[PDB]
C-alpha cells in the first residue's frame, strides 16, 4: 500500500519560480522521510493529466500539483484521486482540493494604490497570460479594483500580457509607451518581466522611479540584481513549497488539518524602481 | 523560561532559514514556541511559523517549557543567529 | 531487480545553474521511461555520501550525481555502487566513473587570453570557492596558463573567491578594485557574478567595456537582463543533463558505451561586457 | 534524399530545441541525420546533435534515407523552422 513517495507535477523547473518551488517541497518531503518524484507538466491538459495518473500507477502516498490554471475537468479526476491531492502556488474556484497559496487578489491591489498615493494618475498593468486564472481573475482583479475604488478610468488596454520573459517585458514596456497618454506607473507578475521594463524604458531613455514608477511581483533574488533595484510584492516560492507538503503530509498521515485551503503571508518589498 | 528578540534577516523567517528552526525546535523536549505581535505558535511547527509571516523587523519572542527549556532557548539563540536571524 | 527509477544527488535546485539540468535530467530520462528521484544534496560530505545508499536501498537502476567536488573516498562508494553513477557537470582525477561535463580549463583559458588580445594588460580572476577542483585545478588552472602563456604576471592575488552570488561578485570587484594596480579586465565563473561585476565598478562609476573589459561563465539567460548585457562562456547547464542520462540509460540498457567521459562542445557568447 | 539548412536559433540546438528534433527524428523509420561542418551524426540521437555544438550561425543538413525519407524531411523543415531553429 503506502510507498513513502509523494509525486509532484511541475510545469518547468528550469522556471526559478517553481525552482524554489521544489527546495519548498524537497526541503520538508525529506523532514518527513518521502522521496519526491519530480515531474515536469510543461503546461498541457495532456501533459498534466496524463502524468498524474502515474503519480497513482506507480503508488506514491498523495501529490502535490502544480499549474498557471487547474482546469475545471482536472479537479474531477483530483477530485476522484485515491491519494490525497494539495495544490500548490495553483488555483481553482471550488476549494474542493486542498491549497497552499498566496493571496493573489489583494496583493496585485496593494502596489496598485500604493502606487497612486506615490501622487500617482495613469497606472498601468503587465502581467503574462491572461487565461491563467491565477491572472485575469486575480493580479488584474486587484490591479482594477484598488483602481476603480478611488476613481480612475480602468483603460481596459493599459494592460498587455507578453509572456514571462525578460525580452517581452521591455517588449511589453514598449508598445504600451508607444501609446498616446504615458503612464506615470506600472504593475507586473513575471519578477524579471520586472526588470524586463526598467532596463526597459531605461532603454529608450527614462530614469526610474524618476519618470516612471516601477512595482511587481514575486521579490526572488532576481529582485536585487538590478540598477535601480525593484520594488515588488513579496511571495514565498518556497514556503509555498513548505506549507505545501506539510499539509499534505497532515493528510498522508491523518492529522487534523486545519483549513484546507491557505494563504501564507504577503507583504511590499520596496527596492528602488518606487520613490 | 525564555528569551525575546528582533529579527534582523531581511527575508525574515522564510526559506531554509525557516525550516531551518522548526527543526532544532523539532529536536529538544520542551514546549517551545514562537511568540510575534500578540499572535504566537508552537515552534515546534511549520505551518504556524510560515503563517505568522515574520519579516525583518519585529521583536520575537522564544517560549521554553518542559524538562529540556533552558537548552534550547540555547540551541536556538545559537541557532538563529548562527543563521542571520533575530538578535 | 531493475526498477525504471534513477535517483540523481543535486546540491540545490533552488540553484539556476542545478535547475537547467534537472530538464536535462529530466527531459531524458522520460523520453527514456525513467521516474527521477530528485535529491538535494547541499554540498555535505555525509549528506552526499549517504544520501546515496537510499537511491541504492529503494532500488534505482542508476544514479546521476552531482557535486562540486566528488572527493576522494566519494569515488570509493562510487565505484562500489552495485549500480551505474554518471558524475554531471561535476569531477574527479581518476576517470573511474564515467562524467559528462563540459571542458573547464580551455574554457576558463579562452576568455582570459580573448581579453589579453583586446588590447589587455592586467587581467583578473573572481571565482567562488577555490577548493572544488571545479575551480582551483581548472578555471583557475586556464586563467593562469593563457596568462602566463604570453608572458604576464600571474598575481597570486589578482585573484579573489567570493561565493556564487550577486552581492559577492559586487563585493570582490570592490576589494579586488581597492588595490594599487588596477585592472583592465576581469574573468567570473557565477554567471550572476558578473551582473555582481557589472553593476559592480558600475556602481562606484564605471563604465563597461569602456573603463574595465568583464567576461564570465555559463551564458545562462542571466546573461541577457543586464546592461551591458553580458559577454560570457557558453556552457550547457541542460545539455549536461541530456547526454548526462542518455548515458546512464545507455549503461542501464546495455548499448554500447563510446567514451565514459564526455565534454560537450563550448564558445564565447560576447553580449557586451567586453568590446 | 534530404534538404539544408542555415541554423537560425542564437542558443543553436541545445535544451529542449535539441531534445525536441531528436524526437521527431526519432520517429519516422528512415536513416535521418544532422550533417554539420564535415561531421555528421544520425539525428534519431541525442548525443550527437549535442556533441556536434551546432550554435546560430553555420548551414546544417538534413539527412533522410529509407521507405519514409520524405515525411521526416518534412515533418522536421516543418519542425524546426516551427521551433525557431534554422531555416
Amino acid at each position: 500500500k503506502k510507498t513513502t513517495t509523494v509525486g509532484v507535477i511541475i510545469p518547468d523547473i528550469s522556471n526559478i519560480f517553481y525552482a524554489e518551488l521544489a527546495r519548498g517541497i524537497e526541503d520538508i518531503a525529506t523532514m518527513y522521510k518521502y522521496n519526491i518524484i519530480l515531474s515536469n507538466s510543461d503546461q498541457n491538459q495532456d501533459k498534466e493529466l496524463h502524468l498524474l495518473n502515474n503519480m497513482l500507477g506507480k503508488q506514491v502516498d498523495g501529490i502535490i500539483f502544480m499549474s498557471g490554471n487547474v482546469t475545471e475537468e482536472h479537479v474531477e479526476e483530483l477530485k476522484k484521486s485515491p491519494v490525497p491531492v494539495v495544490l500548490a502556488a495553483s488555483i481553482e474556484s471550488t476549494n474542493q482540493i486542498p491549497s497552499v497559496t498566496i493571496d493573489y487578489e489583494q496583493a496585485a491591489f496593494d502596489a496598485v494604490q500604493s502606487l497612486i498615493d506615490s501622487g500617482h494618475k495613469n497606472i498601468a498593468f503587465v502581467s503574462g497570460t491572461l487565461e491563467e486564472p491565477i491572472n485575469h481573475a486575480k493580479k488584474v482583479k486587484g490591479y482594477k479594483r484598488a483602481l476603480t475604488e478611488s476613481g480612475l478610468p480602468v483603460r481596459d488596454s493599459y494592460i498587455v500580457e507578453g509572456d514571462y520573459t525578460y525580452d517581452s517585458g521591455i517588449e511589453a514596456v514598449e508598445k504600451l509607451l508607444e501609446e498616446d497618454e504615458k503612464p506615470t506607473a506600472i504593475f507586473v507578475g513575471t519578477d524579471e518581466m520586472a526588470l524586463g521594463v526598467i532596463h526597459g524604458a531605461q532603454d529608450r531613455g527614462l530614469n526610474v522611479p524618476n519618470d516612471l514608477e516601477i512595482i511587481g511581483f514575486d521579490n526572488t533574488r532576481l529582485s536585487t540584481m538590478v540598477r535601480p533595484q525593484l520594488t515588488s510584492v513579496v511571495q514565498p516560492m518556497y514556503d509555498i513549497g513548505a506549507v505545501a507538503m506539510r499539509l499534505l503530509t497532515k493528510y498522508m498521515n491523518k492529522e487534523t488539518v486545519d483549513s484546507s485551503i491557505v494563504q501564507l503571508p504577503h507583504r511590499i518589498e520596496f527596492r528602488q524602481s518606487t520613490k | 523560561a525564555q528569551k525575546t528578540f528582533t529579527v534582523t534577516a531581511d527575508s525574515g523567517i522564510h526559506a531554509r532559514p525557516a525550516t531551518t528552526l522548526v527543526q532544532a525546535a523539532s529536536k529538544f523536549d520542551s514546549d517551545i514556541n514562537l511568540e510575534f505581535n500578540g499572535k504566537t505558535v508552537n515552534l515546534k511547527s511549520i505551518m504556524g511559523v510560515m503563517s505568522l509571516g515574520i519579516q525583518k523587523g519585529a521583536t520575537i519572542t522564544i517560549s521554553a517549557e518542559g524538562s529540556d527549556e533552558a537548552d534550547a532557548l540555547a540551541a536556538l539563540e545559537d541557532t538563529m543567529s548562527k543563521e542571520g536571524l533575530g538578535e
